RNA sequence: AUCUCUCUCUAUGCUCUCUCUC
RNA sequence: UUAAUUGCGAUAACGAACGAGACCUUAACCUACUAAAUAGGGUUGCUGGCACUUGCCGGUUGACUCUUCUUAGAGGGACUAUCGGUUUCAAGCCGAUGGAAGUUUGAGGCAAUAACAGGUCUGUGAUGCCCUUAGACGUUCUGGGCCGCACGCGCGCUACACUGACGGAGCCAGCGAGUACAACCUUGGCCGAGAGGUCUGGGUAAUCUUGUGAAACUCCGUCGUGCUGGGGAUAGAGCAUUGUAAUUAUUGCUCUUCAACGAGGAAUUCCUAGUAAGCGCAAGUCAUCAGCUUGCGUUGAUUACGUCCCUGCCCUUUGUACACACC
């Protein structure tokens, strides 16, 4: 995620650019697994920063 | 000569002794006659390149520029002035056409003719703005071989360019003609004339 | 351009001082030794150190060396 | 949110920044340091750092 | 031993196909043949009056044979090019949108190009056969 | 492609629609010299006439020329709709016209006069001698009259 | 060029008798040696190449490379 | 099924992928023969490895190249590289070490990539200039 | 008149602008002469250098 | 005892000023 | 010596600390490992076509098998390695071999001390102080205006044509970006000759748009030394689109109108390899508009590898009637 911005807050000066970037990591997993127990498993253990998303379909 | 049996269609020429002898897109890379003593590894020849279009590193060392095929260098030089920066394919095509023209007119292997032209255009004595206070004083300086060759090539290309600037004559034909003139016969080509003038200037100065 | 840092040189010197048993001429073995013995934060630096150690060793096996 | 993952992450970042700003503004005497945002699917946890804890509590 | 469309040279093949089309009676021409510039990104209409639309049709057929799921829009994108805005640097503008559609319709009428239930147009078996025949003819012409 | 050498039949430099039509320009591009006539539309006219474009300016027989003229002056009857001709819709008749040679300029003049009469911005600009269609005269138009 | 875009009979005859002896035949060449200047020269060249007369070397358009039979 | 070797070819960003099998004598670019590629002039560039090695070394081969990226010239180069690489891979797998050496020797009388993948990759375009190294245009006064 | 001499050693590079090389030229026709010559452009050891000038020589370039 | 040997015009310019606590 | 207060070394200095370097970020190399209908293959089914005796080219979410390409993750890789000579043989350097690569491997990103009376209160709820504070310099609505034009500079674009232009027809890219508590990127099928409409669905993301079938280029033509089909400014007239609102053409598209402009004075910028230039594209702005920037990627040269002559800079010495410091 690149945001190209002039570093100068006024514009008076030389043409200086900074591309403030945020590299975002996805990484997915596919589980062919049972029900309630699986659901229980796919909820626990949380590290600060990473977001876990579990979808649906039976 | 010796047809190789494949499921895919291959032309007859390819099948023939072009597999055996690897010289050009159907031209002699042999003969090998440089009129001046040695001059090799400054005018390349030898390595029998098929088509004058190789992507390599020829600026990343001092003299490595020499190991460019002369035809390729010519093509590169042709690739000049706004409308034609990049588009090396065009240059290659033009070179091919030039070669064909040479073959047609006064026969011979065109490569040799090209070599001759390169030899006989380029200058022995050159001028540098040495200064003497920044003023109009130019000491006569003799030229190094590779540089001289390059200069000759450039002037040849320049001649062609000059010819083509609003004319019926397509670049290639004109180039061929001027090359022929440079080699030997008339010496009424632009590039050669320029070179001679430069030499004269150098002579009248020190 | 390849004239190396002071720190790297110092490290090499230290290694020579303290680990002349071990370290030879084989750059890959030397590298491994450096990785083991010296605790360095980056690979490039380690490599450089190893190289300089090798150089020092070469110098040694041609007569006694200053410093 | 239902919005794109990347966008969601950006929004979260912005929210974090906002929170930090708020804390800087409000918790002057309370002796504020730093914030963390931990997100569990049901509960959103914010861990605030300070020196005068009683004041922060109330 | 045999022939297919990919293995025979582009332009020659196309011209042969055009010739074949001309020879054939069925084509269903528009009421605006060589009245349109074939592209809004183009300055001047095609030359040599008769045909050219035939050629375009042939080209379209070839493209369809090559791929699988090609619609009108994609075809339009394929054709055209840089529009001389004059003083302003030339942006890529697509071809005339209706002409391609018309061509496709014509092909359908002839029975060479059909539709797939995913979106776009695909080749018909008869069309494939025709293409193969044309390829064979081209080969014969060569040697 | 034509192998025909042609004898003394074609007469170069023709006086067609008052304005002089020059020699050996390619029919369409020979017609372009006339005002109101322009490239693509000339080509279209030629096509309508059913004369081959790959011919000389002097080559054209009189009948063909006449036909071309007819096509030009009366355009609507020969399948030429709106996205085609000069004064589409028009302000004076409601019918569209493909104005030519010494007509378009006259029309323009008339329009200018009307603008002047009714003191509109464009008209005012024209009267002055200034640039109309969205231009900054900070740099634009230093050639003058 | 002062016009000279005519496939004149005399001109054609001249072309027929001047294209031999000279090894190279092109539009540019024709223009140079004063006969036809421009577009119809190409046409003439094409219609000289039906069977024999001048043999082709070029497998390329825009620039023509042609040699008379020896 | 007969064992077959997969290879690739790189230039700029253009990616060729060759599949060398045992068969009759196939040499294919996407779905077409090498007798086409595209630019007609550069047909010899892709044909060159074959010319070097010997066309008989193909009497038992099947070659198919899937090419994506670059432009045209780059694509051609990549294809050529893949073909060379394919041949060498085949030799490594099925033939003999001396043969491989010979092949290498034949190639390295040129070394237009062929067996070794090219370096020289696009440099990023910096701010304050239209090009990577090219600065803008200094106005002064 | 035509003469040619092989280069063997470079005596540095001199010039107000620079670039122009001072070379030691040895004649392949009689190796008894090693002269100080002005050469414009890229030049190494063991190169045949054609000379339109026969005898005139200069060192420093100013 | 080893140097070697370089070169010329170019005039002027008016808008301040600053310390601590031991 | 080195790009370097980078080293080696001589040593009233010794031991340091920033800075540089290292370091990160990517770009290259990994037929090595982990892996993959959101990435491609491989064989075979299921079929389609032509050869027909095996076959070639495909289509299809059929299985199953992997992972070289595409993605990443851990890692590895080069350290100047190996010689060859040169140099108080130390520091290093140039050439050759091997290597994906030997310019610090290319480019970045962070950038010291000290400042400038540089820039901005027109980024701010970052504010001191002075002012105006109710017919208000606050505030919003309506309409202009910043876009005016005798002129003078600064960027940039298009051209001055055959390597062209104009037609066809070949055909190939990488960064992106894109839907919710709103009106996005838009495919596919019919309208229109363009622009753009229109019913539908896909896609709030490696899946759909999009393989962004992008140009420039490539081949067959047509034109052919002509201010001419080069150039498309300026003008008309008309059809849509965005918007409550297009006149002072918003833009777009069709038309006609065809000027200056024959490669550019003195001057001066930019550049030493995937670089220069040509060529596009996407993004930023954005309701609508790119000639703009910012990032990609195609096409790919020529000439250096050096000197201090001009223009600066660095230290050392030197001379200063100069510290507002040669302005
Ligand atoms: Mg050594
Ligand atoms: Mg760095
Ligand atoms: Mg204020
Ligand atoms: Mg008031
Ligand atoms: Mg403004
Ligand atoms: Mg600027
Ligand atoms: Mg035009
Ligand atoms: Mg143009
Ligand atoms: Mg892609
Ligand atoms: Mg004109
Ligand atoms: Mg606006
Ligand atoms: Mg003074």
């Amino acid at each position: 995620l690149k945001i190209s911005t002039r570093k100068t807050p006024n514009g008076e000066g030389s043409k200086t650019w900074d591309t403030y970037e945020m590299r975002i990591h996805k990484r997915y997993i596919d589980l062919e697994a049972p029900a309630h127990i699986v659901k229980r498993i796919t909820q626990i253990t949380i590290e600060p920063g990473v977001d876990v998303e579990v979808i649906i379909a039976a | 000569f010796v047809p190789v049996e494949l499921a895919t269609t291959i032309p007859v020429e390819i099948q023939q002794a072009q597999q055996e002898i690897k010289l050009f897109n159907k031209w002699s890379f042999e003969d090998v006659e440089v009129k001046d003593a040695s001059l090799v590894d400054y005018i390349q020849i030898s390595k029998p390149i098929y088509v004058a279009h190789t992507a390599g590193r020829y600026a990343n060392k001092r003299f490595r520029k020499a190991q460019c095929p002369i035809v390729e260098r010519l093509t590169n030089s042709l690739m000049m002035n706004g409308r034609n920066n990049g588009k090396k394919l065009k240059a290659v095509r033009i070179v091919k056409h030039t070669l064909e023209i040479i073959n047609v007119l006064t026969d011979q292997n065109p490569l040799q003719v090209v070599v001759d032209a390169i030899i006989n255009s380029g200058p022995r004595e050159d001028t540098t703005r040495v200064g003497g206070g920044g003023a109009a004083r130019r000491q006569a300086v003799d030229v190094s071989p590779l540089r001289r060759v390059n200069q000759s090539i450039a002037l040849l290309t320049i001649g062609a360019r000059e010819a083509a600037f609003r004319n019926i004559k397509t670049i290639a034909e004109t180039l061929a003609e001027e090359l022929i003139n440079a080699a030997k016969g008339s010496s009424t080509s632009y590039a050669i004339k320029k070179k001679d003038e430069l030499e004269r200037v150098a002579k009248s100065n020190r | 351009g390849r004239v190396r840092t002071k720190t790297v040189k110092r490290a090499s010197k230290a290694l020579i001082e303290k680990y002349y048993p071990k370290l030879t001429m084989d750059f890959q073995t030397n590298k491994r030794l450096c990785d083991e013995i010296a605790t360095i934060q980056s690979k490039r630096l380690r490599n450089k150190i190893a190289g300089y150690t090798t150089h020092l060793m070469k110098r040694i096996q041609k007569g006694p060396v200053r410093g | 949110a239902i919005i794109s993952k990347k966008r969601k992450l950006v929004a979260d970042g912005v929210f974090y920044a906002e929170l930090n700003e708020f804390f800087t503004r409000e918790l002057a005497e309370e002796g504020y340091s730093g914030v963390e945002v931990r997100v569990t699917p049901t509960k959103t946890e914010i861990i605030i750092r300070a020196t005068k804890v009683q004041d922060v509590v109330g | 031993p045999g022939v297919s469309v990919r293995d025979v040279p582009a332009q020659d093949f196309i011209n042969n196909y055009a010739s074949f089309l001309q020879r054939q009676g069925k084509l269903e021409v528009p009421g605006y043949v060589d009245i349109v510039k074939t592209s809004a990104g183009n300055e001047l209409p095609p030359q040599d009056s008769e045909g050219w639309f035939y050629k375009r049709a042939a080209s379209v057929a070839r493209h369809i044979y090559l791929r699988k799921q090609v619609g009108v829009g994609k075809l339009n994108k394929l054709y055209g090019g840089a529009k001389n805005r004059g003083v302003r640097p030339h942006k890529h503008v697509d071809a005339s949108g209706s002409i391609n559609r018309k061509v496709l319709q014509s092909l359908e009428k002839l029975g060479v190009v059909e539709i797939s239930p995913k979106g776009g147009r695909r080749i018909s078996d008869n069309g494939l056969r025709d293409l193969d025949r044309i390829a064979a003819a081209t080969l014969e012409d060569e040697e | 492609s034509l192998v025909v050498q042609e004898q003394g039949s074609f007469q170069h430099i023709l006086r067609l629609l008052n304005t002089n039509v020059d020699g050996n320009i390619n029919v369409v591009y020979a017609l372009t010299t006339i005002r109101g006539v322009g490239r693509r539309y000339a080509n279209l006219v030629c096509k309508k006439a059913d004369v081959d474009l790959h011919k000389r300016a002097g080559e054209l027989t009189q009948e063909e020329l006449e036909r071309i003229v007819q096509i030009m002056q009366n355009p609507t009857h020969y399948k030429i709709p709106a996205w085609f001709l000069n004064r589409q819709k028009d302000v004076n008749d409601g019918k569209d016209y493909h104005s030519l040679a010494n007509n378009l300029e006259s029309k323009l003049r008339d329009d200018l006069e009307r603008l002047k009469k009714i003191r509109s911005h464009r008209g005012i600009r024209h009267f002055w001698g200034l640039r109309v269609r969205g231009q900054h005269t900070k740099t634009t138009g230093r050639r003058r009259a | 060029a002062k016009h000279a875009v005519v496939l004149d009979q005399d001109k054609f005859d001249r072309i027929m008798k001047e294209a031999p002896t000279y090894r190279y035949v092109s539009v540019s060449v024709l223009v140079d040696r004063f006969k036809l200047g421009g577009s119809l020269a190409r046409v003439a060249l094409r219609h000289l190449e039906n069977e024999g007369i001048i043999k082709p070397v070029s497998k390329h358009s825009k620039q023509a490379i042609y040699t008379r039979a020896t | 099924t007969v064992p077959s070797v997969q290879t690739f070819g790189k230039k700029k960003s253009a990616t060729a992928v060759a599949h060398v099998k045992a068969g009759k004598g196939l040499i294919k670019v996407n779905g077409s023969p090498i007798t086409l590629v595209q630019p007609e002039i550069l047909r010899f560039k892709v044909y060159e490895p074959l010319l070097l090695v010997g066309l008989d070394k193909f009497a038992n081969i099947d070659i198919r190249v899937k090419v994506t990226g670059g432009g045209h010239v780059s694509q051609v180069y990549a294809i050529r590289q893949a073909i060379a690489k394919g041949l060498v891979a085949y030799h490594q797998k099925f033939v003999d070490e001396q043969s491989k050496n010979e092949l290498k020797k034949a190639f390295t009388s040129y070394d237009r990539t062929l067996l070794i993948a090219d370096s020289r990759r696009p440099e990023p375009k910096k701010f304050g200039g239209r090009g990577a190294r090219s600065r803008f245009q200094k106005s002064y006064r | 008149p035509v003469t040619l001499a092989k280069v063997i050693k470079v005596l540095g590079r001199t010039g107000s602008r620079g670039g122009v090389t001072q070379v030691r030229v040895e004649f392949l026709e009689d190796t008894t002469r090693t002269i100080v010559r002005n050469v414009k452009g890229p030049v190494r050891e063991g190169d045949i250098l054609v000379l339109m000038e026969s005898e005139r020589e200069a060192r420093r370039l100013r």
